[PDB]
RNA sequence: UGGUAUU
């Protein structure tokens, strides 16, 4: 009864003298009301049917930003750290390599987080599916007085499969950078997500590869360098891991 | 007076033209009208962003307008460039007015245009030959690539009357030579008479010092112009793998 | 449910016998049947399967274009017209029945087999 | 395609946990099945759909795995679990195939 | 004004985004562009609107014929080999040559070869004996893009004849694509032989 | 409605 208290009070105010009521009463719903709480975070619901009141410290400040900037980087660092410029591969280019020799080959999704040293390795273990756009910088440095060029081609997954049946002369139908080493020492090449499915598996080469072929052999003079390194740096323009999985599990997200 | 009480109403009678149930599958307007086996006759929403594009490729002539190496090889020409391979080398021992390359340019030497000579019967359009000389920064030479259109006389000819370009190696190392559409009809065959006689003569030999190569590599690669057209689809002459 | 094949024997190379497999104890026409063979002391190669209506026949590559699995739902008998036999067709031929509620082929009940010697 | 089993002969005592593995070339999405065949008798279906148990099959048998790595496990051998075990598969192509067999025999 | 780059002095490394080209000028000539037909024959819709022979098959019995369709490497169809992906409707043209019977054509992109057991639910077109029919197949594929190089790029074709006796009947298939969406250019394939 | 094809 919610009127139970207010009948005792009325009775006591009808019996009151000059010293006021001798009794008082109030009825109300308990301070341990029957309610259900539900909390959700990312991929997580927590249905509690007997919650307690949640507590917080004395006058708390839940802004987590440091006002003195003891780590003076943007707070977005650590969420944008799995997409920084990393060294994907490195090879050597002998002066005896012919005119269609394949120098490097970088398995595109998996080579961004294939090893612990790559800072996107940690995030890549918890997701099975990815969709991402790359930025490559292939760097080849030679001294002045050495000729030869290279072809930096982005071959997508269908081209990897059928590469043996293709003409090398029309290999520049793909997003390429034909780089004369006497001039440039770096070929930039932005590649978007190119696949036949919306997402690829993380641990796969299913966004093709980024090969580096010899366009014309090194024409070195006597008493000059013979080997020339070819480094491939990559950076993800956008990264979008999606399917949660057990740590480093091989989860197939394709239909056979 | 009388209306449809004058004549007995009958449904319309039409005559049927020659060859009913003949399948014309040579005309695009005959095949776009085909009955659908779709459940409601509906169409799908396509996704071009999965292929990393904002739109579909809508004209094949844009692939004819991409450079492709004229007869690729894995080793430079050993005939002194007097062969079809558009990957010759220019030594410094080649004296002026000596060819470093010379071949009668056919349309099937370029791998991109090898598929349009096996798909289309006729074509018209200019040919852009590009000659990229891969020399170092200390080399200094001068080539003169000329083109005699519709000339199949494969011997050393003076290029003074040709459609030539004088190439000076420096920091821009790719020299385009536009050859206009030249033929006696409005569209020539793609597998007929050869396009002409391309030749690359040395004009001023290739100089070098102790810190630079005495022999640089060249890559000839061509495409068709922005006025290129291919007409009349026809059968292939070779299959592809 | 009990399948009983019959028709095994001895034939000369390039022969042509036809195994039968009278079936009882179940509604025959609502299940696919197969003929899986077992060459002496080894494996279990699957020769061919026929769907319940008989409107789809599948053959293994080894016996394809030679054998012809048929069925005659009326008299509950599955056939295996084998032509141009080799010495690789010397096996015990079991007549398996397809499993119940599943969208895949798994062999439920099996016969006792009929030897074929070539 | 062809799937190869891992042991071709297992020898174990009555009460041991034996594991026969079957490994396919390309993924089949749980579409495997295990057979027991006593010598001179016709095969008996044990485990269909990679882990489901056919009726009247002991609970010793327990198949697992999906994709390209299936395994039949007998928790404790009994004297009637000495037989040959084949793994038939189903795939899209309808190219049903069986394993090589895995003879499980007495360890004397 | 005309710069020296428009007289043909370029660097191949200074080619920016792919498929960006400019014409060069000589004193006495420049690009012409002459139309000698009222429509283009290199427009993508137009060129693949014409059909091309795929396969022929003799039906000596009533069994369903599953044929995986793919882009050809001969004919005029092979210009699709310049692309990696494809989305679109495809027309199938079937010439059923029989004395009696009907041919039940159906198309699916489903790789499971056990969904043709009850063929009716894939959408059947019955072609009378001795007739031919063009059916337009919609893009009912799980993948949003078909790989051109795949052997079953254009899905599968199921034809089950309503045989009269065991009298054989033949069927020639020709494919063509109505409004194809082709993406991402790839290298030209090399002619047969070569190596 | 001879709206006696439909309306």
């Amino acid at each position: 009864n919610e009127v139970g208290g207010e009948i005792i009070t009325k009775v006591a105010d009808d019996a009151s003298n000059l010293l006021g009521p001798n009794s008082f009463a109030t009825t109300a719903q308990p301070e341990n009301k029957d309610v259900v709480q539900a909390t959700t975070t990312v991929n997580t619901t927590n249905l509690t049917q007997h919650p307690s009141a949640p507590t917080i410290p004395f006058t708390p400040d839940f802004k987590n930003v440091d006002n003195f900037h003891s780590m003076a980087y943007d707070i977005t660092t650590g969420d944008k750290n799995p997409s920084k410029l990393i060294r994907l591969d490195t090879a050597s280019w002998q002066t005896s390599y012919s005119r269609q020799y394949e120098i490097t080959t970088v398995e595109l999704p998996k080579s961004f987080w294939d090893d612990t040293r790559k800072p996107a390795y940690g995030q890549a273990k918890y997701f099975a599916a990815v969709r991402c756009g790359f930025h490559f910088q292939v760097q080849v440095n030679v001294n002045q007085g050495t000729a030869g060029s290279a072809l930096v081609v982005y071959e997508p997954k269908p081209v990897i499969d059928s590469r043996q049946y293709l003409e090398f002369g029309s290999l520049t139908n793909l997003p390429h950078v034909l780089m004369n080493l006497a001039e440039t020492t770096q070929a930039d090449l932005c590649i978007p997500y190119v696949a036949d499915t919306n997402y690829v598996k993380t641990d796969s080469s299913d966004l093709g590869q980024l090969r580096v072929y010899v366009w014309t052999p090194l024409s070195v003079p006597t008493g000059a360098s013979n080997e020339v390194d070819v480094t491939v740096m990559g950076s993800l323009l956008q990264l979008d891991f999606q399917n949660p999985r057990p740590y480093g599990e091989d989860v197939e997200i394709y239909d056979n | 007076l009388t209306a449809s009480t004058k004549y007995k109403w009958t449904r319309t009678k039409v005559d049927i033209a020659e060859g009913p149930g003949t399948m014309n599958m040579a005309n695009v307007l005959s095949t776009t009208g085909a009955q659908s086996v779709a459940l409601v006759g509906e169409r799908a929403f396509y996704d071009p962003r999965t292929a990393g594009s904002k739109s579909r490729f809508d004209d094949m002539i844009k692939i004819a307008q991409l450079f492709s190496v004229m007869s690729d090889n894995t080793t430079p020409s050993s005939s002194s460039g007097i062969d079809k391979y558009g990957y010759f080398d220019w030594a410094a021992t080649v004296a002026p007015q000596n060819m470093v390359h010379r071949n009668v340019v056919t349309l099937d030497q370029f791998p991109n245009l090898n598929l349009f000579m096996n798909t289309y019967s006729y074509f018209r359009g200019s040919l852009i030959i590009r000659l990229s000389i891969y020399a170092s920064t200390f080399n200094r030479g001068r080539l003169r690539m000329g083109f005699f259109p519709n000339c199949t006389h494969d011997t050393q000819l003076e290029l003074d009357n040709a459609i030539y370009t004088i190439c000076d190696i420096g920091s821009d190392n790719s020299f385009e030579l536009t050859i206009p559409y030249s033929f006696s009809t409005w569209m020539r065959k793609t597998h007929g008479h050869q396009l002409g006689l391309f030749q690359v003569e040395v004009l001023n030999r290739l100089t070098y010092n102790s810190s630079s190569p005495n022999k640089v590599h060249c890559i000839v690669q061509g495409r068709l112009g922005d006025d290129a057209k291919f007409f009349c689809p026809t059968g292939s002459l070779v299959s592809f793998q | 449910v009990q399948l009983l094949e019959s028709g095994g024997g001895l034939v000369q190379p390039g022969g042509s016998l036809r195994l039968s497999c009278a079936a009882s104890g179940f509604t025959f026409s609502s299940y696919a049947m197969s003929w899986v063979r077992q060459a002496p002391g080894k494996g279990l190669e699957w020769v061919s399967a026929i769907s319940g209506g008989g409107d789809s026949r599948y053959y293994a590559d080894s016996v394809k274009g030679r054998f012809t699995i048929s069925r005659d739902n009326s008299k509950n008998t599955l056939y295996l017209q084998m032509n141009s036999l080799g010495a690789e067709d010397t096996a015990l031929y079991y007549c398996a029945k397809r499993l119940g509620r599943v969208a895949e082929y798994y062999f439920d009940y099996w016969g006792q087999g009929t030897l074929v010697t070539v | 395609i062809q799937m190869t089993q891992s042991p071709s002969t297992l020898s174990a005592s009555v009460g041991d946990r034996v594991t026969i593995t079957c490994r396919t070339s390309q993924s089949i999405s749980n579409w495997l099945a295990w057979y027991q065949q006593k010598p001179g008798k016709a095969p008996k279906l044990l485990i269909y759909q990679a882990s489901t148990l056919e009726n009247g099959v002991p609970s010793r048998f327990t198949g697992s795995g999906s994709g390209t790595e299936f395994s039949l496990t007998i928790s404790s051998l009994q004297p009637d679990d000495f037989a040959t075990y084949y793994c038939q598969q189903y795939n899209n192509y309808m190219a049903l195939t069986f394993g090589g067999g895995t003879k499980v025999e007495i360890k004397r | 004004s005309i710069s020296p780059n428009e007289l043909g002095l370029t660097s191949a490394q200074d080619d920016g985004p792919l498929g960006n080209e400019k014409p060069n000028y000589f004193l006495n000539f420049r690009t012409m562009n002459v139309d000698i037909f009222t429509v283009s024959h290199t427009k993508v819709d137009n060129i693949f609107g014409r059909a091309w022979y795929v396969t022929s098959h003799d039906f000596n019995n009533g069994d369903t014929w599953r044929q995986k369709l793919t882009f050809p490497k001969e004919g005029h169809g092979m210009l699709s080999q310049f692309f990696a992906y494809f989305t679109g409707e495809i027309n199938i043209h079937i010439l059923y040559m029989a004395k009696q019977g009907f041919l039940r054509v159906a198309h699916t992109y489903d790789t499971e070869d056990n969904r043709k057991t009850f063929l009716s639910s894939n959408g059947v077109i019955t072609i009378p004996a001795g007739e031919q029919m063009t059916l337009s197949v919609p893009f009912y594929s799980n993948k949003p893009l078909r790989t051109v190089r795949h052997d079953s790029a254009l899905g599968f074709l199921m034809c089950r004849p309503s045989m009269h006796g065991t009298t054989r009947t033949t069927v020639e298939v020709y494919v063509s694509l109505r409004c194809p969406n082709f993406f991402f250019p790839v290298p030209a394939p090399k002619p047969t032989g070569s190596r």
